[PDB]
């Protein structure tokens, strides 16, 4: 098939389609005058074409003719003097042809006009030493460095005269390249010097200058702290190597006490310490930097709770006198933005309860841990939006340990009002229990079940309160009410559930009349189910009587079976014959079951 | 960019009645 | 443990013969842990004022 | 790093150069046509 | 054997065969100091078994007198330099999250430490640690956490690495009940790979829409399946 | 399990035999070191009063030497160029091109995309 792509091949392939010599001087100048006029008449119409100029001068020297190329070249500096390929190209055409001085002469002007550009230096640099030519390298290169230019220039000075093996060279330049770039990185370059070509009496006197240099200077905060400590590490891990750890030590000390803002320092001094120094100063030092770690850790991120509870054991084990202070950050530092109980809100929450309880054990301090609940209650937890269940509790009984008990009711209530909780009721609940004030339990519960009327949970509850309080004629009535139809918020497996309940706790209490009469209002709640009609039958056997009682229900299972008209609700009421039957009857009776079982249904 | 739906989205005045019949209770003995 | 104390068991291993010529669902359930004891202390502490009261 | 312009009205060179390289939502338009229809059913009604 | 530390003529098996003697005469907390005195002098590809001998020592020996935040101080240390030279650290993770659910029992920071192992080449051990990370994630820090670790995995790993993932954040939203999220989640895990090569994850999606959706999700699935093909 | 028994010193030893965009000022760095290895592998002053000039006792075989590595390496660039452009002219896949230059700006704008 024909495709574009096709198309535009076929097309490139379309467009895509005399060598004469020259025998003398005639032809020659006949072809350096057509060429001339053609290059003179592009840079006469644009003379910014610094690639013409370039290859007109190299035509030039093709031609040999050397000063009609250098004044091309002059030519094209004189249109664009900033363009180092066009000073490159010059100077090395001077180069190839061994005009070793015009080329200087050329190098020298081009330092000259851009001292600024290292490949101008550099050019310089390179040819001196092909040339052998030392001194004069030496020479350029005290010339460039008297210019203040970067770090590079300096340290090709080293390496210049490295490749000399001047040492008194290399000091005397690193002598000036210190002040010239006071870094600290220019410092260790000096040490590390003195350490692979130089006496240790150097290697200490340059240690010495560096310290008596940011010591003296540390008013100009010209060194970052980084700085500093890695110079006074790098001191004192060499004066380790010499073996005079002492004199390290006293560095160490001495540097400490000039700069204790350092923190690093302090840390370089753990490091050492721990491999030349001794166990007992090793764990404060260890404490401190832990610290300085999680506080680190803290700043940047003021929502890791892990970090803060580490944090808070830190200072609680080895600063005591910190212990409030960080509470107190802790406390608003971290609390959330948002207003939900995410996970921050969660592990948050715990902080203020670490603190309640730290105060409580450690300080017995009353008034301040009720002003604690005071500012946690009223101020930090958002009420309208949440609240945390486990704080009323605990603010309950942080109360009823302080004897204020209706405070602790006053508040349980405070707590209900503002935000009801089903954890809050539930531990109001069993607070009120252990106080064995059961009759304000009741109207507990009675705000409860206000506050979510569905929960099963809640209604079962009355049973067992009223159960263990004695009132059975007030457990009937509250179960009577559980299952009345003002429940009807409860669903129709949970009414069932209740009414169940209430049946056996009515078995319980030996009323067999009343857990009939329950019964049978649950059938009528099952919607006469055979199921219901199968427990119906069972509560009658639970009433030779039993037998009776299984027989007449069965009877009226099959009467109700027959009322609703169901094939299958006989077939139901004959099966559960049979079982009474053969649970507490005969083979007569199951033998009648079989007779009254339907054909394949029909009944007969 | 593995965008979800948030966390929770699933695929696609009875309190007179309640404090009228808890004050429709008996007063209660206190036997225990 | 596999690299080199291994290897060093092997070595207090070779010198027994040495030896012979010698002698020839909460997301805050960690937390509830951590302060899990802390809570019973003060829990009994509450139970012994309500006891009394 | 300025891109290489490509032109899609000027083509100096008469380049080829791939086809790429050459080449509002408001409820009150749903509750005007609803409300329209409303009253269409009003009225038919 | 101090002088031959200080001719510098120990060797690695020698520095722990110098540990092991201190440690079986009762002498532990000098046999850390030849821990300290040794380590630096290796590379850090040697460096590595001696930190696994010192902590491995250091957080279970009944002679041991470091305190708690001092065996934190040796664990980082070595995080920081081994991790600083490129050189597998897993097992120093894992270590590392072990010791700090025995410690503390936070179990949160042990999480965070092994993620931090697996975020930092290696690829097979970082699929270990984000194995083990999501799954104590979800056996014990439960919802909140274990989303904010599967969408960093899968959003890290390359594609027919996370689409494991996609598989495992797909049957924990189903467990969760979140079915709709799962669904999402498997539909995003479809598009990474060609089904030709993505079987692991087709099975599990028959298998998911099997268990929790039906005929006419069911249908999508399968329409989706045929369009990738193609 | 060899590698654990060689000395601290040996460790020394083996550590130390065996351990986008530049800039101008970086690149002639670069270039001036390069060179300097290289000459690595190959290898008074006076002032007229009339003139004024200073003239350098220079060695004409360091001259010659100088003025040949220098062609040498322009030489080597020029040839790598013209390889690389023979490459250039006759790699594929890129946008439909109708001439040369059509096709090296095609490839100039794929180096965008990158
Ligand atoms: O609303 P509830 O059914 O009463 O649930 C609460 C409540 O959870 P929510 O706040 O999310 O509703 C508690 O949280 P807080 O109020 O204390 O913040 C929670 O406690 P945790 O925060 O520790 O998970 C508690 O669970 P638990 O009883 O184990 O403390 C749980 O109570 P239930 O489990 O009884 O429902």
């Amino acid at each position: 098939h024909v495709s574009a792509e096709q198309i535009l091949r076929d097309v490139y392939k379309k467009g895509q389609k005399t060598n004469i010599d020259i025998l003398d001087l005639e032809e020659l100048r006949e072809y350096q005058r057509r060429k001339r006029t053609e290059y003179e008449g592009y840079l006469k119409r644009n003379r910014l074409d610094m690639g013409q100029w370039i290859r007109y001068a190299q035509f030039e020297i093709e031609q040999h003719d050397m000063r009609r190329a250098r004044s091309i070249f002059e030519r094209a500096l004189l249109v664009d003097s900033s363009f180092i390929p066009l000073w490159i190209r010059y100077i090395d055409a001077e180069l190839k042809v061994k005009c070793i001085n015009h080329a200087r002469n050329l190098m020298n002007r081009a330092i000259s006009t851009l001292p600024r550009v290292d490949k101008l230096w550099y050019k310089y640099l390179i040819v001196e030493e092909s040339l052998n030519n030392v001194e004069i390298v030496r020479s350029l290169y005290t010339k460039w460095c008297s210019l203040e230019p970067g770090v590079n220039a300096w340290n090709s000075f080293v390496d210049f005269e490295i490749r000399q093996k001047n040492w008194n060279g290399v000091r005397e330049i690193y002598s000036k390249y210190v002040m010239a770039h006071p870094q600290m990185q220019t410092w260790l370059k000096w040490v590390r010097f003195e350490n692979r070509h130089g006496n240790t009496e150097f290697t200490r006197s340059v240690y010495s200058l560096a310290i008596d240099t940011v010591a003296n200077l540390q008013n100009l905060q010209i060194w970052s702290d980084m700085e500093v400590a890695k110079l006074v590490n790098s001191f004192a891990h060499w004066e380790a190597a010499q073996q005079e750890y002492e004199r390290s030590s006293a560095l160490y000390q001495i540097a400490i006490e000039k700069w204790p803002s350092n923190q690093l320092l302090k840390a370089g001094l753990l490091d050492f310490e721990k491999q030349f120094g001794d166990i007992n100063s090793i764990e404060e030092t260890i404490s401190y930097k832990r610290k300085m770690e999680y506080e680190t850790i803290l700043s940047n991120n003021a929502y890791d709770y892990d970090t803060w509870w580490l944090y808070l054991d830190l200072i609680s084990e080895s600063f005591p006198k910190q212990i409030m202070q960080t509470f107190e950050k802790a406390i608003v530092d971290s609390r959330p933005k948002e207003l939900s109980k995410n996970v921050q809100w969660k592990r948050y929450i715990y902080l203020w309860m670490r603190y309640i309880c730290y105060v409580e054990l450690e300080l017995e301090n009353s008034l301040l841990e009720e002003e604690l609940f005071q500012r946690l209650i009223d101020d930090i937890i958002p009420h309208k939006h949440f609240t945390f269940s486990k704080i009323w509790l605990m603010y309950a009984k942080f109360l009823i340990r302080h004897d204020d008990v209706p405070k602790a009711r006053k508040i349980l209530g405070k707590a209900i009002g503002l935000c009801p909780k089903a954890k809050t009721f539930k531990g109001y609940i069993e607070l009120e229990v252990k106080l064995k004030e059961f009759d304000r339990v009741r109207k507990i519960y009675e705000k409860f079940i206000e506050f979510q009327p569905s929960d099963l949970q809640i209604w079962s509850q009355y049973g067992e309160l009223e159960e263990n309080l004695g009132d059975w004629d007030r457990v009937r009535g509250i179960y009577t009410i559980a299952l009345d139809e003002n429940s009807d918020f409860l669903t129709k497996e949970a009414k069932i559930v209740l009414l169940q309940k209430y049946i056996t706790f009515e078995t319980e209490s030996q009323e067999f009349e009343k857990a009939r009469k329950l019964y049978r209002r649950y059938l009528e709640l099952n919607q006469y189910s055979p199921q219901s009609w199968i427990e119906f039958a069972m509560y009658q056997t639970s009433t030779d009587e039993n037998k009776l009682e299984a027989r007449k229900v069965f009877e009226e299972a099959i009467v109700f079976f027959k009322e609703k008209d169901d094939k299958q609700g006989r077939l139901s009421i004959l099966e559960a014959l049979k079982d009474y039957e053969e649970t507490y009857g005969t083979e007569l009776d199951q033998e009648t079951v079989k007779k009254r079982f339907p054909k394949v249904y029909i009944f007969p | 960019k593995l965008i979800l739906s948030a966390p929770g989205t699933k695929q696609g005045r009875i309190r007179k009645f309640l404090v009228q019949m808890f004050a429709s209770l008996p007063s209660p003995k206190n036997d225990f | 443990m596999p690299s080199l104390r291994d290897l060093s068991l092997e070595r207090d291993q070779e010198l027994n013969q040495l030896r012979a010529r010698i002698n020839q669902v909460c997301e805050t359930s960690d937390l509830k842990a951590k302060l899990a004891p802390i809570m019973e202390v003060l829990e009994k502490k509450t139970n012994e004022k309500i006891k009394g009261i | 790093k300025i891109p290489a312009a490509v032109s899609n009205w000027k083509n100096p060179n008469g380049y080829t150069v791939a086809l790429e390289r050459r080449v509002t939502i408001n409820d009150g338009f749903m509750k005007l046509s609803e409300a329209l229809e409303n009253a269409d059913k009003k009225a038919r009604q | 054997y101090n002088t031959v530390i200080d001719l510098r003529l120990i060797t690695p098996a020698m520095a722990e065969n110098f540990a092991l003697f201190l440690q079986n005469h009762y002498e532990v907390m000098e046999s850390f100091q030849v821990y300290e005195k040794t380590i630096p002098l290796f590379p850090p590809e040697i460096q590595y078994e001696l930190w696994i001998e010192y902590l491995e020592v250091a957080t279970s020996h009944q002679l041991s007198s470091l305190s708690p935040e001092h065996i934190r101080f040796l664990f980082e240390k070595a995080l920081k330099n081994l991790c600083s030279n490129g050189i597998d650290c897993k097992t120093i993770f894992i270590a590392y999250s072990v010791f700090e659910e025995r410690i503390s029992g936070l179990i949160s920071k042990s999480i965070e430490i092994l993620r931090r192992g697996a975020v930092i080449t290696h690829l097979e051990s970082r699929l270990q640690l984000w194995r083990m990370c999501i799954s104590k994630a979800e056996s014990t820090l439960g919802p909140s956490v274990t989303r904010e670790l599967y969408q960093e995995c899968i959003q890290i790993l390359p594609n027919s690495k996370a689409v494991e993932f996609v598989i495992k954040f797909s049957d924990f939203e189903s467990s969760i009940g979140e079915t709709i999220r799962a669904r999402e989640i498997l539909a995003y895990g479809a598009k990474l790979l060609p089904p030709s090569r993505n079987t692991e994850l087709w099975d599990s999606f028959e298998i998911f829409e099997l268990k929790h959706g039906d005929k006419e999700t069911y249908k999508d699935m399968l329409k989706m399946k045929k369009v990738l093909e193609s | 399990e060899k590698a654990f028994h060689y000395t601290v010193q040996e460790y020394d030893a083996w550590e130390r035999r065996h351990p986008g965009g530049i800039s101008y000022d970086q690149l002639a760095k670069l270039s001036y070191e390069k060179t300097l290895r290289n000459l690595a592998t190959q290898t008074k002053v006076q002032k007229d009063t009339k003139t004024g000039k200073i003239t350098i006792a220079d060695d004409d075989k360091l001259v010659n030497k100088l003025a040949v590595s220098l062609q040498s390496e322009s030489k080597k660039r020029y040839e790598a160029r013209k390889r690389q452009m023979q490459n250039a002219k006759t790699l594929y896949g890129v946008e439909s091109f109708i001439n040369d230059k059509n096709k090296q700006f095609n490839e100039k704008l794929s180096r965008e995309s990158k």
